[PDB]
RNA sequence: GGGGUAGAAUUCCAGGUGUAGCGGUGAAAUGCGUAGAGAUCUGGAGGAAUACCGGUGGCGAAGGCGGCCCCCUGGACGAAGACUGACGCUCAGGUGCGAAAGCGUGGGGAGCAAACAGGAUUAGAUACCCUGGUAGUCCACGCCGUAAACGAUGUCGACUUGGAGGUUGUGCCGGCGUGGCUUCCGGAGCUAACGCGUUAAGUCGACCGCCUGGGGAGUACGGCCGCAAGGUUAAAACUCAAAUG
């Protein structure tokens, strides 16, 4: 997230662009997941439950 | 897909230099795999960047 | 069996590149060398620094050769202190058409 | 002393603490100030306000160098990411750019075990 | 980094805390030995040991059986501790014996 | 695997024709060729257990084909194993 | 399977700049720092792992397998044919493979971390929390042979309404088919029920493994295997009138 303040821009507008650049790039989410060690079984289990949730919401979006 | 075709590859990397998901770009799975190989080969040769 | 060799030379040693490109092709064409493509890309800007260098002299070669002579060529690139990086690839077919 | 036209504000924003350090463009330290050294102690350090104060004291340390331009280099997930730079701009430096320089391993080393709390 | 390197040696002055072990009248031998080994560990390391004995319900009738347990710990830790204060009456529903390191 | 030329040699040698790829002689000759070829591979690569499973399948398929040829025609069997240099 | 190599990051070392904190928690303290830390910048060293891509995506008999490149190598699948001519299915014993921990010998050791040391917490705290930290985690070779090694579902073959997806071939003219693998739902049927449902737990056939109340016990004894840790095979007395889904 590299944000050069462009020719004549306010700070508050420029700060919104910087925070959004970080939000999209995925830096705070990335640091937090790398804070503590997650063993592969936990990783895989987490990934399965997300996949179940995502898919089950589509079947709740359907049938309605 | 070609590792030398920097123009096309640059459409499927972010500003930081990270490969974009196929759900976003709408790429087919087979080509997404070729794309990822190409980008990593381009990264090795310093045609594309890893980071920053 | 259809290779694709990129190698990047130290940008100060762009004058050596003439002599080296001869040696490599001469060795390949020694043993049924089929130089399908040869493109001096020139001194390009690197996307990141390699050995405190922000430029290097790129070269491309698509060749068909023995699988021994390419391994013997790979041995030379290691010894060549000028040449900084190289990727030898395997292609399924010959590539004659031009790259950007 | 020397005058410096343009500086760099390195903001080491950890979860527990904020370190603000103004350097030259070549990363030579001019002055530094922390939330822990700003009369905040313990978990008082880990607020946006304590970072804001640390920024101000850092600005006050590098008044003598006569800096008007700073490039920001924020690092970490700390609560005082945005509060530092806001307070740096309030000191009256023109913030030319903002960069995120948070180290991400491309895999890297195995992290410590999860806290069971 | 100056005054701390003096105050470290001032901090080394050991701070004797009181360690509370609570007995009952019913406490069995095996469990008494655990609690005794706990008390030994404290008094070995130069820590004071508050020794409560809690009564429940109609155990307040038979107080002397509680006193036997408190008497026994004193006897077992006779040469490893001195009795700073021995209880007399049941304050609340407890009798507290504070021991001290020798 | 064997090369297309290596295959085409064996089919001509051990077959009744170049079209005859099916015959037990060809099959056993092909299996033998590859089994013998892979002995060098597994000499160097001792820990390649995943590939070795493929080798054991070749040996098991050869055995079964030879046993079939024995009870079908001993003359063809006896000729084949002496040509290829198989013990049994 | 083998070899090479790239970038990021942690740690450490050497310097420069700089100055009083750093680190940590629920709150602290231990710890680190004026012999100059933390921070920041330049360079170097070393080990381990490969962000994004990444997907109820793929591959593999199972265990498992994730940077990129080459070398060696196993399997699967599709299209048309051509060929062999029942050569098949299953498999007690046997043989091999088999996560992690562990064991032997020799290397290696960044990060992490059983044990352990100190700091806390507490009624106690042989813990959870904090600061350190050894084996180990890594490599070679040999050993061990077990896991909720799970789909808690043996292998092979045939048959029996549907719907919506994913992945990977292929023919024909985005459309219309047709193969392989795979996810979710659901019909008959089945099931104690939950559920399963063409990838069956349906309807059948072949062969193997296994069960016969709970605890005692996967224990004892004996055999076999192991350097050891232990593994494997595997009871009974006795006691209960339950245990269980
Ligand atoms: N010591 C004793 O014999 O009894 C006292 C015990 O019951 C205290 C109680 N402890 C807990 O729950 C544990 N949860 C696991 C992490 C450690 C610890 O925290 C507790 O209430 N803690 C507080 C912090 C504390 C410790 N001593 C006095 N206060 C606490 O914040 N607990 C949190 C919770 O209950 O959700 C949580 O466990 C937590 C966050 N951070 C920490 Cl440390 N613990
Ligand atoms: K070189
Ligand atoms: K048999
Ligand atoms: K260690
Ligand atoms: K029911
Ligand atoms: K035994
Ligand atoms: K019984
Ligand atoms: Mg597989
Ligand atoms: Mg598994
Ligand atoms: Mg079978
Ligand atoms: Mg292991
Ligand atoms: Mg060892
Ligand atoms: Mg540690
Ligand atoms: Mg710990
Ligand atoms: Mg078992
Ligand atoms: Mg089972
Ligand atoms: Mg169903
Ligand atoms: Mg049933
Ligand atoms: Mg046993």
């Amino acid at each position: 997230p590299v944000i050069k303040v462009r020719e004549n821009e306010p700070f508050d507008v420029a700060l919104r662009r910087f925070k959004r650049s970080c939000e999209k790039a995925g830096v705070l989410a990335e640091v937090r997941r790398r804070e503590f060690y997650e063993k592969p079984t936990t990783e895989r289990k987490r990934a399965k439950a997300s996949a179940v949730k995502r898919h089950a919401k589509k079947l709740a979006r359907e049938n309605a | 897909i070609d590792y030398k075709d920097i123009a096309t590859l640059k459409n499927y990397i972010t500003e930081s230099g990270k490969i974009v998901p196929s759900r976003i770009t709408g790429t087919r799975a087979k080509y997404q795999r070729q794309l990822a190989r190409a980008i990593k080969r381009a990264r090795y040769l310093s045609l594309l960047p890893y980071t920053d | 069996r259809h290779y694709e060799i990129v190698f990047m030379v130290h940008p100060d040693q762009s004058e050596q590149v003439p002599g080296m490109i001869e040696r490599y092709t001469a060795a390949i064409t020694g043993a049924e060398g089929k130089i399908h493509r040869l493109e001096d890309w020139g001194r390009r800007q690197l996307a990141y620094p390699i050995n405190k260098l922000h430029k290097a002299h790129y070269v491309l070669m698509n060749v068909e050769a023995p699988q021994e002579v390419i391994d013997e060529l790979e041995t030379t690139f290691r010894f060549n202190d000028a040449v900084i990086r190289s990727m030898v690839m395997r292609t399924k077919h010959a590539v004659t058409e031009a790259s950007p | 002393r020397k005058q410096v036209s343009d500086g760099v504000a390195h903001i080491h924003a950890s979860f527990n603490n904020t370190i603000v350090t103004i350097t030259d463009r070549q990363g030579n330290a001019l002055g530094w100030a922390t939330a822990g050294g700003s009369g905040f102690r313990g978990s008082r350090k880990s607020t946006p306000f304590a970072a804001q104060v640390a920024a101000e004291r850092c600005a006050d340390a590098v008044k003598e160098y006569g800096i008007k331009n700073l490039e920001v280099m924020v690092k970490g997930p700390g609560p005082g990411r945005e509060s530092t730079i806001r307070a740096l701009n309030a000191a009256g430096f023109r913030i030319t750019n903002i960069t995120d320089v948070t180290p991400i391993p491309h895999x890297g080393c195995r992290p410590p075990k999860k806290r069971r709390v | 980094e100056k005054s701390k390197s003096s105050k470290e040696q001032k901090k080394k002055q050991k701070v004797i805390q009181v360690k509370e072990i609570k007995f009952r009248p019913g406490t069995d031998e095996g469990d008494y030995q655990v609690k005794l080994r706990s008390l030994i560990r404290f008094l070995e390391e130069g820590d004071k040991a508050k020794i409560t004995l809690r009564f429940r319900g109609r155990e307040m009738a038979h107080q002397q059986i509680g006193m036997e347990v408190l008497n026994r710990v004193k006897d077992d830790l006779q040469e490893l501790a001195v009795v700073e204060s021995f209880p007399t009456k049941i304050e609340g529903r407890q009798m507290i014996m504070v021991l001290a390191p020798k | 695997s064997l090369s297309t030329e290596a295959t085409a040699k064996i089919v001509s040698e051990f077959g009744r024709d170049a079209n005859d790829t099916g015959s037990t002689e060809v099959q056993v000759a092909l299996l033998t060729a590859q089994i013998n070829h892979l002995q060098g591979h597994f000499a160097e690569h001792k820990k390649d257990h995943h590939s070795r499973r493929g080798l054991l399948r070749m040996v098991s398929q050869r055995r079964k084909l030879l046993d079939y040829l024995k009870r079908k025609d001993v003359a063809r069997y006896t000729q084949l194993i002496e040509r290829l240099g198989l013990r049994r």
